[PDB]
């Protein structure tokens, strides 16, 4: 009995650090997500036309 | 002595299982979050699309483009019907200069029976003379084939560079 | 066998060069 | 190939869109007046979705889009114990049973670790065995004895349920499969073993309020 | 759907006109419809390989494309049916025509639709409600032990639009109607499943429930667990029919499927002959085994396509009953059978063959066919679970172990039940070598014995040993004559012959030992290895000086124990109940462990 | 019947070895029969084998020689090679192609079957059960022929192999505790051999009940691998079709596998294990698994190929893929030959499968499987005793062992030693068992039961 | 040692299948005249 | 990057086996990989292995049953298949063709890299020079493992083959008296086998430092010959990008060998033994040679790739070539197995080629080298006289010889035997040999130098 308390409670803080650490994670994209949007945007708008380069003639 | 192994067993593999389980919920929470930024990137392509005086501009690049990949003498472009009008436009200034970078002379018409559904943010596709070959050259494409490559530098950009790394090899 | 399954190949190749 | 155990992709979501459903109908099935509520409760998260037309596709992707409790573990176990609840109550349907017993019959079998593999599950297995070999059955002394011994076996467990062990329906199990095993040739044994039940049966008159 | 022949080069059919054909797609080649597969194609050319003799066949015959690749039909009528290898009713050809022969091109629908089957829905399922793959929607009455249950086939799912009510229906009416996304499925009691393909489920799960076989041996000593894969050789003087009989009548398993290879006209006649005259007492009735079996026949003169399918074809059926949660037992007659078909092929497509002239892949072949057996957690919300067992048999040429498909199944297969000869020249049946065989699934069963009879592990443990030490002894006997041979030695000799003479052997031809329950197995091997240790002990603590305990004097001071240990086996379940029977073996041991008690 | 005109063509586009390859024929077909017309006016026999579009390709039964690509002329008849068959050719002798060479007429046909046929439907197949005595003892009360097995003879070259064939040919019939016919095909014969055969069932009178088919060694090859299939042919029309037992003997399938071989060769196919083709195995079944019994009809074909094993190997293909697909062996020796024992069957490594379904109380005798039980165990440990012997010398051994030799020498000598002439039937056999093991006391018999020898043991 | 080292033939098959049953052969009889030793062996022990 | 369209094509020319044939295609790339989508909706990839003018090969990796002509639909991604690598690919379960099946994400990449990978500068390359702890007698001792070595196990079937190699995944050690990323590539295996592993890496709590990739026996046989390099190129990604010591296991090889063998068939390649390519080596070792250390970087790949043999046979090409490439084997056998020895290791025929560097001052004991050589002479020897004693008898053998006899009987049961938990360190090894050899006297202990005997015989 002593043990499956121990293991409810232990995976009570595996589920309470789960929580931190995707909190965390979310708190930090934040503040790079426009950064991001505007680089893979601009690429994805600049087409860069281009023929082959092994085409011949 | 053999029900204190069965109880230290599940102790240590019931923790293992959790645990587990833990690692695999904040990494699908990643990738959600990388679905989310891939989301709000396919609305801001979106509200781009929407601006005449820089869709028209990709849109020349875009068939032009596809004319480069396909080097046919016989070209179809389908688009969504609502853009058709930019189309005709992207085409008719693709080919003198299709016609200069590969000394090739195409006959490049715009389909108009078949169109993309109404539901893609914008772009067209080219399929040569038989419809065997074609080359997708949508907004929706160029998200996801740009994205999967620029993956990489994303993870880093949101959530830090792996401090474990040393070498680029 | 294989030199026999290659000759037979190659006799094969001969005949559609002929067609 | 995503190969979620032995599903992919599309079926690994699909079968979540059929657990649900089936969970609703089961619910829908056992307890149609809604007096159950507390095993209600413990499916909401699976029964928020029902009494909605999603035409299948739109309860697809909310699976698909996480909205959906999709862990397809926690409803495979989920959905066996109501519906091995359903078979305790469907398999002695001639008698109602409290609905007190049947939350506790609820809340015993779900604290079962692998309830699949149960007595409890036996036990409904046996009582199967008996109730649909009858079904279909000539009357002859044999599926007489066996169809009387079944209305007294459904008549015990609609009062004590499966989880809550009792000798006398563990007896009676024993005996009613003892009996249907017993060759249709032989009269005598037949019938020797079926009195030795009425005797030996602690009441006086086992069948009277039973059956007809 | 029609193309045209451009030629034939003998059994190889090339078409041209055939532009929409994928690899392995069926056609139906000429105006006689020859059953044939496509296998290289080119342009909107394509090479047939014909089944049956193309002799006769025209350029430009038609050939007719057909979208489903080698499949199998499945539906209500399958129980009882004798098939082809790739799915054609002997029983109906023969019975159709009035002919002998296999008709050249037969096309006989694999489930015959003028047979009005008794529906009954689920009675849950409501128009409107959502349904997936492997869902029951109602089940067909066939027979009075096999309920046919119709699961919407795999990789389907959608909003149910229409449920037929309860009534008579043939396979050719529409019993269920369901739209994904717009999209109508209208759905009869017949599904449709490639051959090569493996049924999907949900989990596979371990295997750990024991297959109960009527044999002591083959059970107590090398167990075979549902869902597991074991190997039989298969001999002329093997005594081979014991298992099949044993396991195909008295199993605890619902569906036997017994699957020909390719063997000779007279042994698939004899398999034929025999299974329909075999019983066994299911609810008091005596019923017929052909009311829970299906069978598959192959003769070595059968189309090699049918042959080599033959096989998938045998565990396609399997895999849908498995699917039903049914515990299904596959016997296989000759893997060897089929791996000879499969090297003609090979041959014939003039590919580079490998070791002993068997195709390369001869060993994944197997591994993934063995790999389809195990114990699952079916598809479908009705959360039910079942098994498909194999006890496909080798004959390799010579008998020996050295052929690529004896020794690539043994390193396969959990369970090899080594049978031999020698025994059977000697009269001894079931003719079990014993120290060839084995079995790996000893561990898997652990939890089974601990938790429903907890002394058989130690039991059959010692019982190995007991065994293996007469074995061991046989050079020290050889050169003795047990004369300089220990007294515990002795006892170990003349135990051992105890359990191969009144434990291993077993008599099917007698009503009393037709079929030993576990209990009775275990019973009579507990007293037997109770005496066995009690002998050792009533020599081994009086062997120090003056006044010690012999064999000799063990044997003659209680002969009528050691005659009451053979007399066991007598003890017919039929009428002797389970009380009864371990009443008189506890009242053995009493009486034997009281007769070694005066010795001290 | 067809009503169609023939067309005959002129348009060849080359030959090469025993093909023609012709040109612009009118939808060919595979295996079809046509006649080839020779500038010198001789005509030939050939079989269509590859259809490409419109260039048909024909080998030629006999030689091409003489055949040129501008005035050949090659008739199509519209159809593929169908054998008349009928009652009356029972009582003839044939060539591979079906013709006769008898100097009768040509078979006034009852039907026309297509000679490859259909396997027969497993479904309907009945298990063997009564016995065809062969009249040889060494393979009647030792390894009988069940009324529908089908177990061969396997033989070294140089063994007398066709001389027990003709034997089992003029000898054979049913036990009779009028409906039975042989069908004997020779494959790959030579010019003595066939006169052997044919002189010698004409002789003595049993032709009225063998239909003969001689393949010579010198004849077309292609015409030997119908040889077999002709026959058969004929035997499903006796057997099935006029409720008749028919004994079918193959003579020289080594031979036949030969002829085989070429044929592969003829299609440019790569050759397979020791450079027989790869379907060698199912075409062998082909011919032996159309044979047995069938259900609701009172006729039966069994079926006693014989081959020859090449440097006396068993495990060569030819043997091994017979043996494997077949139910038992007779195996003729080369020691027994050279001991100038015939016939020189050796019992301890043959074997009959169905033995023990062949023979019994209302089948041939009682004591049947007893004696052949009895004998085997007898000479096996004569066979072993004569070894001891030969380290032991004669004043080592004892009284047993003096009787199982003198039981060694007298069971050749009487029950293997027959002659070509003596027709023992099976119960003439068994009586010669019993006076061979009525030299023993009778608790040295210890495979019979003493029910058995009370009944038969005396006297 | 480990093999007689004859070149792989089918000559080499028919030498090695003739020595294998020449061997067995001599072993046989060989055991038969051991078998007839120790019999008379122990008769003159029991003598 | 690739930023230009990818093309898709309709032009399928045809299907021979496994091999999808392309034309139209513009400037087709060697060894690039194509995505290609069936009529009926199912996407399938496979790699061009051949190019010539607008055609191009492609082996499609899932099969090429239900392959269409006209309907088939191909896109050519413009590169190799360089995969996406992740540190955080550890605790994760893949299957053989890199997808993720443990209902997690897929890889969210730090890099991409070719699956092919690329050659280490032998320059660069540093030669190992650290002894990894078995724990196991007959490997520390006798074969010593050195982090950075190239050591399969030679197994059979039925050999506990599959408990050792999880026997030291759990008590791999140093001797330098450490946390080991393993990379578990479960190829051509039932579920239970993958199960088993599976499992046991959770109950030894490591299952955070194993990468799983599973490729099971019901899986494409064409995935089995990429599952290694996908567990090697994430081995290469952790140990030289981020100095992660790793510990790489390729369960039976032989999958490979005869999935590669298969390929080979399909290809017309030319055949080298038994059937296999003869260019099998050159790809084992670009699947093997990627190992070692490499100056500079502080991690390693250590790999234990093991094998089961076909019929025991240990000149079969898969050991045989393998035994070319990598640093020896441990190799076990039937005859340790059949008498309930674990772990059953045979060191006879084993070896460790960086065993001599691994071993003494500095590393373990100076009397190791010392102690394996004079344990391999006796224990060699004493197989020899049970090869002489089992014609001549006990009574044929002296003193010398018994001695012998008595070092094996005492060796197996005191060396080889341990049992799936016992862990051993390379010193008590070394003792229980000192223990073993002091049953000789110090004349026929000939292996040892009297330097060494003086200091340890004595004990």
């Amino acid at each position: 009995q002593a043990a499956m308390g121990s293991q409810g409670n232990l995976s009570a803080e595996v589920e309470q650090a789960t929580r931190r650490q995707v909190q965390g994670m979310q708190s930090s994209q934040q503040r790079n997500r426009e950064r991001v949007l505007t680089q893979l945007l601009g690429m994805v708008c600049d087409v860069r036309p281009q023929v082959h380069p092994n085409y011949r003639i | 002595e053999k029900k204190e192994k069965q109880i230290e067993q599940q102790k240590k593999i019931q923790m293992s299982n959790l645990m587990n389980q833990a690692r695999l919920k904040v990494l699908r929470a990643r990738d959600d979050l990388i679905t989310d930024l891939l989301n709000e990137a396919k609305q801001r392509l979106s509200k781009v699309v929407k601006d005449t005086t820089r869709y028209q501009v990709l849109l020349d690049g875009l068939v032009l483009q596809g004319l480069y990949q396909l080097l046919e003498p016989r070209m179809i472009v389908r688009c969504r019907k609502q853009d058709f009008p930019l189309v005709k436009a992207a085409v008719q200034k693709a080919i003198p200069m299709y016609k200069i970078a590969t000394k090739k002379d195409v006959d490049v018409q715009i389909d108009l029976e078949a169109y993309l559904p109404e539901d893609i943010a914008g772009g067209v596709e080219i399929y040569n003379g038989d419809r065997k070959i074609k080359v997708s050259n949508t907004l929706e494409s160029r998200l996801d084939l740009i994205a999967q490559q620029m993956m990489p530098e994303v993870r880093g950009a949101l959530f830090g560079a792996n401090a474990n790394r040393k070498f680029l090899d | 066998f294989y030199r026999l399954k290659k000759i037979q190949e190659k006799k094969k190749i001969i005949k559609e060069k002929s067609e | 190939g995503i190969k979620m155990g032995g599903l992919t992709s599309e079926q690994y979501h699909s079968q979540v869109v059929g657990k649900i459903g089936y969970i609703a109908r089961c619910m829908q099935t056992i307890d149609p007046e809604n007096n159950l509520k507390k095993i209600r409760e413990d499916y909401q998260d699976v029964l928020i979705w029902a009494e909605k037309n999603y035409r299948f596709e739109e309860i697809l992707e909310a699976s698909k889009s996480g909205k959906c409790p999709n862990d397809l573990d926690a409803l495979s176990r989920r959905s066996l114990i109501l519906q091995e609840l359903l078979r305790l109550v469907s398999s002695i349907s001639p008698f109602k049973m409290k609905l007190d017993l049947i939350e506790s019959q609820y809340e015993k079998m779900k604290q079962h670790v692998n309830l699949w593999k149960s007595d409890y599950h036996v036990k409904l297995n046996q009582l199967n065995q008996l109730t649909d070999y009858l079904k279909n059955a000539a009357p002859t002394p044999k599926n007489n004895f066996l169809r009387a011994m079944t209305s007294v076996l459904q008549m015990q467990i609609a009062q004590y349920g499966i989880t809550e062990d009792n000798e006398g329906i563990n007896q009676l199990f024993k005996l009613g499969l003892h009996l249907l095993a017993m060759a249709n040739e032989k009269i005598d044994e037949q019938y020797h073993l079926f009195k030795g039940y009425v005797k030996d049966q602690p009441e006086e008159s086992p069948f009277e309020g039973i059956l007809p | 759907t029609f193309g045209y022949v451009h030629g034939v080069s003998g059994p190889v059919v090339t078409a041209c006109d055939m532009a929409g054909a994928a690899m392995y797609e069926l056609v139906r080649v000429g105006h006689s419809e020859l059953v044939g597969e496509i296998i290289r194609l080119e342009g909107d050319m394509a090479t047939i390989q014909v089944y049956e003799e193309t002799s006769g066949v025209s350029v430009g015959d038609p050939v007719l494309r057909t979208g489903k690749p080698l499949s199998v039909e499945l539906g209500p009528g399958i129980m009882g049916a004798i098939f082809d290898g790739i799915q054609r009713p002997l029983s109906d050809i023969s019975s159709q025509t009035q002919s002998i022969y296999i008709p050249r091109g037969v096309n006989v629908s694999a489930l015959s639709r003028d047979i009005k089957w008794e529906f009954i829905p689920s009675k849950n399922l409501r128009v409107g409600s959502h349904i997936t793959g492997g869902d029951i929607y109602g089940i067909v009455n066939e027979n009075s032990l096999i309920k046919h249950k119709i699961m919407l086939p795999p990789r389907s799912r959608g909003s149910v639009t229409y449920i037929a009510p309860p009534g008579n229906y043939d396979a050719s009416d529409v019993v269920l109607e369901l739209e994904f996304e717009g999209v109508k499925e209208k759905l009869s009691m017949v599904q449709v499943w490639p051959v090569r393909q493996v049924r999907p489920v949900t989990e596979k799960l371990p295997a750990n429930h024991p297959l109960l076989t009527g044999q002591r041996v083959l059970d107590a000593l090398f167990p075979c667990v549902q869902g597991g894969t074991t190997a039989i050789p298969g001999a002329f003087g093997c005594g081979k029919t014991v298992i099949s009989q044993s396991l195909s009548k008295y199993s605890n398993s619902d569906v036997i499927i017994y699957v020909g290879c390719g063997e000779r006209g007279n042994e698939m006649s004899e398999v034929l002959r025999d299974f329909p005259e075999l019983t066994m007492e299911v609810d008091g009735k005596v019923e017929s085994i052909m009311k829970r079996t299906a069978l598959v026949a192959n003769t070595s003169n059968m189309p090699v396509a049918a042959r080599e399918a033959s096989i998938y074809t045998g565990i396609t059926l399997s895999e849908y009953f498995r699917d039903m949660g049914y515990h299904v037992s596959m016997m296989a007659d000759s893997t060897s059978r089929w791996a000879e078909a499969l090297r003609e092929i090979s041959g014939r497509l003039a590919e580079m063959p490998a070791d002993s002239g068997y195709p390369a892949y001869l060993g994944a072949r197997l591994a993934s066919f063995y790999e389809r057996a195990g114990r699952v957690k079916c598809l479908g919300n009705p959360e039910r679970e079942g098994s498909v067992s194999i006890v496909g048999a080798v004959s390799p040429p010579g008998g020996d172990f050295s052929d690529p498909v004896t020794s690539a199944t043994l390193g396969i297969v959990q369970v090899f039940w080594g049978l031999d000869k020698k025994l059977a020249q000697r009269k001894h049946f079931p003719s079990v070598n014993w120290l060839i065989s084995y079995s790996k699934y000893m561990r898997a069963l652990d939890e089974y014995y601990d938790k429903h009879f907890t002394e058989f592990v130690p039991l059959r443990t010692k019982a190995k040993e007991i065994l293996q030490e007469e074995e061991d002894l046989a050079e020290i006997v050889q050169l003795v004559g047990k004369a300089s041979l220990a007294e515990t030695d002795k006892i170990t000799l003349e135990v051992a012959k105890l359990i191969k003479d009144d434990f291993l052997q077993q008599n099917g031809y007698t009503p009393y030992d037709r079929f030993c329950p576990f209990y009775k197995t275990v019973g009579m091997l507990s007293n037997m290895i109770s005496f066995y240790d009690m002998a050792r002990r009533a020599v081994e603590t009086t062997a120090q000086s003056d006044n010690k305990i012999t064999w000799s004097i063990i044997r003659e001071h209680m002969g009528e124990i050691l005659y009451k240990l053979s007399s066991m086996k007598f003890k017919d379940p039929v009428k002797d109940g389970e009380a009864k029977i371990k009443a008189d073996y506890a009242q053995l041991l009493e009486d034997m462990q009281n007769a070694f008690r005066s010795l001290e | 019947y067809l009503s169609q005109p023939r067309l005959t063509y002129k348009t060849v586009s080359g030959v090469n070895g025993p093909l023609v390859i012709l040109d612009h024929v009118k939808f060919p077909r595979y295996a079809e029969i046509v006649h080839l017309t020779l500038p010198d006016g001789t005509k030939r026999s050939g079989q269509v084998l590859e259809v490409s579009g419109s260039k048909a390709v024909v080998q030629v039964f006999e030689g091409t020689s003489g055949i040129d690509a501008k005035k050949t002329s090659c008739e199509f008849t519209g159809d593929i090679l169908r054998t008349p068959v009928s009652e009356d050719m029972l009582g003839r002798v044939f060539n591979g192609s079906g013709k006769p060479i008898d100097r009768g007429p040509v078979v006034l046909a009852e039907d026309f079957l297509d000679i490859m046929g259909q396997p027969i439907n497993p479904q309907c197949r009945i298990y063997p059960e009564e016995m065809i005595q062969t009249g040889i003892s060494a393979i009647d009360g030792m390894n009988s022929i069940a009324r529908g097995q089908k177990i061969p003879i396997f033989s070294a070259a140089g063994l007398p192999h066709n001389e027990i064939a003709a034997q089992i040919c003029r000898q054979a019939g049913l036990v009779k505790k009028e409906n039975f016919a042989i069908v004997f095909a020779a494959m790959g014969v030579n010019m003595e051999t066939a006169r052997f055969f044919k002189s010698d069932f004409e002789e003595n009178g049993s032709m009225d009940n063998v239909c003969l088919f001689l393949n010579l060694a010198n004849d077309p090859t292609i015409e030997r691998i119908i040889t077999p299939r002709l026959a058969l042919t004929t035997a499903e029309f006796l057997a099935y079709q006029c409720e008749k037992h028919v004994l079918v003997i193959l003579t020289d399938m080594s031979s036949y596998a030969e002829a085989l071989r070429e044929v592969s060769a003829a299609r440019e196919e790569v050759p397979g294990r020791r450079g027989f083709p790869g379907y060698m195995y199912t075409d062998l079944a082909t011919i032996y698994e159309r044979a047995g019994r069938v259900e609701g009809r009172n006729g039966s074909i069994t079926q006693i190929p014989i081959l020859t094993m090449p440097n006396d190997d068993i495990t060569h293909p030819i043997p091994d893929l017979t043996g494997y697909i077949t139910e038992g062996q007779i195996y003729v020796d080369r020691q027994l030959h050279n001991r100038q024992i015939y016939p020189p069957i050796n019992v301890l490594p043959s074997l009959s499968r169905l033995m023990k379904s062949a023979i019994g109380e209302g089948m041939t005798r009682k004591d049947h499987a007893d004696v052949s039980n009895q004998l085997y165990a007898c000479y096996a440990i004569g066979k072993d005793v004569q070894a001891m012997k030969a380290v032991v010398g004669e004043e080592a051994l004892t009284s047993d062992d003096l009787l199982y030799l003198e039981f060694l020498q007298k069971f050749e000598k009487n029950f293997i030693t027959q002659g070509p002439y003596e027709n023992r039937t099976v119960y003439e056999t068994l009586d010669i068992g019993w006076q061979l093991l009525r030299i023993f006391p009778k608790e040295m018999l210890k495979r019979i039961p003493q029910s058995t020898l009370s009944e038969f043991y005396p006297r | 040692k480990d093999r007689i080292e004859i070149f792989p033939s089918r000559m080499a098959q028919t030498i090695m299948k003739a020595r294998l049953k020449g061997a067995q052969t001599g072993r046989n009889l060989l055991k038969k005249k051991s078998d007839a030793l120790t019999l008379r062996f122990r008769q003159i022990l029991k003598k």
